[PDB]
RNA sequence: GGAUUAAAACUAGAGUAGCGAAACGGAUUCGAUACCCGUGUAGUUCUAGUAGUAAACUAUGAAUACAAUUAUUUAUAUAUAUAUAUAUAAAUAAUAAAUGAAAAUGAAAGUAUUCCACCUGAAGAGUACGUUAGCAAUAAUGAAACUCAAAACAAUAGACGG
């Protein structure tokens, strides 16, 4: 039949309908007593010109169609070629989106800052106002701006302690929280199992059909699956 | 001591217990068993 | 010479992230060593706080 | 990932580069800065075989192109002159 | 990995020359089939799973978590002050890998160098990869198969 | 022999790890943001003696 | 090599930079 | 392919104490274009460049796996009846095995694997010619003819040593 190769398409855009394949074939290399992998790049005809540099093609012999090409592409294996080419141009629109994003980001963030810094008031001293107006009974108009510049209507004791409230405080009870979940999962997969007749039951009892009869591996995953669905779906 | 220390130089532990409402839920409840 | 000839080393200029790192290290209140401005400020005020809650108990 | 430590060289490739910029004759400097350009570059070529899509969103917002990537580069004194590095 | 074999080949040499009654081996398919086959044809005492401090007393489930500690534990023997393992050596190198037909592996158990290999000597043991299985040539002679020529044992 | 060489993680298996890789991973961020604030809280206590008027 | 080898080449040396040293005074005169 | 690259040298502009090719003198000597002494120019210094060479040496390319001991430091860690002790690495020194023409190497110059550079008698010769590069000195590349049966290394025993 006619003689095929396959190969992989090292230029194309250079000329019209052609493009330039690199096979690489098996031969003995009696000298050194070792296979080698022989390399030849050929030109070849692209009728549709669809074939992309990158891209992995199976190319035929034809009849001779030029001075240099005796081959035409025959199927498109593998299309990473075509591929770069899609995903070049995608990125481009999806990057100058996000930067756009990104920039008014920035600027809106400037805009707070410099506006913060066009109010002398200074938290220190609106916590003392709070705390002296809560402990004198007056109420200057500066109480009502200041719950409008954070919003604390009300204020008593339990105001400002929500207008200082760090965001490590939240970080240290959702590590307890997140300790105390992989502690309590591995205490109860750890004692079912050594329990083999409360482990047998523990299986029924979620809904296992003669968990009896089960492998160690087998069983011990449903167990893991079990456990982690009592620990985390119930809470 | 931490929370309830007397150190002039204290740790974070004091500034921990105040905004976790804890020198003054136990101010109170001080207070309270006094009472 | 038509080619698009990027700087290897550098990049396009004026690329709009290495821009914008640029100007957010440059920014007023920029702090140091892992702070942030608004973090220090509540810590600051928190100090007092506490201490006259120490001082009222 | 690729990506990020694309970036994170970056912002040091960037940062050494104004070092040199400054200490044009500070040639263990300017060493150490062909290094890790050429580091950069060896990383992205992986990104590129390992996810493509996300390779060309990586350099398109880094500043680079896909030449940069795979030419070979050596941050030598003909680039010094045709990026004008050091100005005049 | 073949570059795996022969670091594992050199180390059997060296334990040989200071003679170490136990030595270990990186832990993977090919490996475990080469030690395997060595224990088959009594060059080796014995054969255990282990981690990196030494042979497993009870059996140790490979996984992901512990695959990167695992290792195989040899045992090497020594008769009339000799090494019973006194040579091991690859025939199909990493740069230059060698595939015969069974025909050639016949010649090459007959007395006949086929592409430069010496043949096979009285008492060595020639080993053969064929679909990633590890066997003795004259097995693979047997069973019809062509295979890579991967190492020698004397 | 016909032990296999490798036993995958089960799904849960893997959940489990990540759970404890991400506890690690926050924990030591918390217990250096705290090392901080304990230095930023020993640094007010003293700055009284720092001079900047 | 040794020193005794190494000063056959230093002779060919000194023989070789004498002769370019005799040129050139040739050429500035000529010149 | 690129970059960096001692000393000398070169192109400009500064500097110039001391040192110091050369040169001119003083000695020594049968002679002394030397060794020693004097006066001491280039140079040695700085700035901006050129050039890419050294016994540029460990005369020993890089990477990986591995093999028997001791000593001494260093580092990290652990413990305590708190200052040592116990561990694991690195470096250095002396070694086993192994290797080697031997001298010796010693974790490589050992057991293996991978990649690069390089060699094929002496002399002619790193010369000639050509080419490329440089302001230049030069640098890189790099032969053949003729002639010979030499030529070289380690070690041994002598002889000799102002
Ligand atoms: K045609
Ligand atoms: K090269
Ligand atoms: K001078
Ligand atoms: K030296
Ligand atoms: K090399
Ligand atoms: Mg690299
Ligand atoms: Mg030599
Ligand atoms: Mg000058
Ligand atoms: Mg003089
Ligand atoms: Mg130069
Ligand atoms: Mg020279
Ligand atoms: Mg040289
Ligand atoms: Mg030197
Ligand atoms: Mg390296
Ligand atoms: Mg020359
Ligand atoms: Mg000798």
């Amino acid at each position: 039949a006619r003689q095929n190769f396959l190969g992989l398409v090292v230029s194309q855009g250079k000329m019209q309908k052609t493009v330039k394949v690199r096979v690489e074939t098996k031969v003995f290399n009696k000298k050194i007593n070792k296979e080698l992998f022989h390399r030849r790049d050929y030109l070849v005809h692209d009728e549709g010109e669809i074939s992309r540099e990158g891209d992995l093609v199976r190319i035929e012999a034809t009849r001779p169609l030029s001075k240099r090409k005796f081959f035409a592409i025959a199927e498109i294996i593998r299309n990473k070629g075509q591929q770069f080419a899609l995903y070049e141009s995608e990125a481009q629109l999806s990057v100058a989106k996000e930067e756009a994003q990104k920039a008014k980001e920035f600027l809106d963030k400037r805009s707070v800052r410099e506006n913060k810094l066009n109010e002398k008031t200074t938290l220190l001293r609106d916590i003392r106002t709070i705390q002296d107006a809560l402990s004198s009974g007056s109420t200057p108009k500066e109480l009502l701006e200041i719950k409008q510049r954070y919003g604390i209507q009300d204020f008593s004791q339990e105001t400002v302690r929500q207008l200082l409230q760090l965001d490590i405080s939240g970080l240290e009870v959702n590590l307890e929280k997140q300790r105390s979940l992989i502690d309590r999962i591995q205490t109860r997969l750890s004692e079912l199992l050594s329990n083999d007749l409360k482990c047998d039951q523990f299986l029924k009892d979620h809904g296992v059909e003669d968990p009896l009869t089960l492998k160690k591996n087998i069983k011990k995953n449903l167990l893991r699956k079990h456990v982690m669905m009592d620990m985390q779906q119930p809470s | 001591m931490g929370s309830l220390s007397n150190e002039k130089f204290f740790d974070i532990s004091l500034v921990d217990s105040y905004l976790n409402k804890d020198l003054k839920n136990i101010s109170n409840k001080i207070d309270s068993k006094l009472n | 010479a038509s080619t698009d000839k990027v700087d290897p080393v550098l990049g396009r200029a004026d690329t709009p992230f290495i821009t914008r790192i640029m100007a957010e290290l440059k920014e007023p209140l920029v702090l140091s060593k892992g702070y942030n401005i608004e973090e220090v400020d509540k810590f600051l005020a928190a100090i007092e706080s506490a201490k006259r809650e120490r001082a009222e108990l | 990932s690729s990506e990020v430590q694309a970036a994170c060289m970056t912002v040091r490739i960037q940062n050494m580069a104004n070092h040199i910029k400054e200490h044009r004759k500070d040639f263990a400097n300017t060493r150490n800065l062909r290094i890790l350009v050429q580091q950069r570059q060896a990383i992205l070529r992986y990104l590129k075989r390992d996810n493509p899509e996300k390779y060309y969103w990586t350099i398109q917002k880094l500043g680079l192109n896909d030449a940069a990537i795979t030419d070979e580069f050596n941050m030598d004194r003909r680039y010094m002159q045709d990026y004008e590095f050091f100005g005049d | 990995s073949l570059v795996k074999l022969a670091n594992t080949c050199a180390h059997l040499q060296n334990c040989s020359k200071v003679r170490v009654a136990l030595t270990s081996i990186p832990y993977t398919k090919l490996q475990l089939q080469f030690a395997y086959n060595l224990y088959q044809q009594g060059f080796l005492s014995s054969l255990q799973k282990g981690s990196t401090m030494g042979p497993d007393k009870d059996f140790v489930e490979v996984t992901p978590d512990n695959i990167s500690t695992r290792r195989l534990w040899v045992g090497l023997k020594y008769r009339d002050n000799k090494p019973v393992l006194s040579s091991c050596k690859l025939i199909s190198k990493p740069n230059s890998r060698i595939h015969l037909p069974m025909e050639d592996m016949k010649k090459l158990c007959s007395g006949v160098t086929i592409r430069n290999i010496k043949p096979l000597q009285p008492g060595e043991l020639i080993l053969v990869r064929a679909h990633n299985n590890i066997m003795d040539i004259n097995e693979a002679i047997s069973k019809k198969l062509d295979g890579e020529v991967l190492c020698r044992v004397k | 022999m016909s032990q296999p060489l490798l036993r995958n993680r089960s799904p849960e298996e893997s959940e489990l790890l990540k759970l404890k890789r991400n506890y690690n991973r926050s924990l030591l961020n918390f217990q250096a943001h705290k090392k901080k604030l304990n230095e930023l809280l020993n640094l007010y206590h003293v700055a009284n003696e720092f001079i900047v008027t | 090599d040794s020193v005794m080898r190494k000063r056959k080449k230093k002779m060919k040396k000194h023989k070789l930079r004498k002769r370019r040293k005799r040129e050139k005074a040739e050429r500035r005169k000529l010149s």
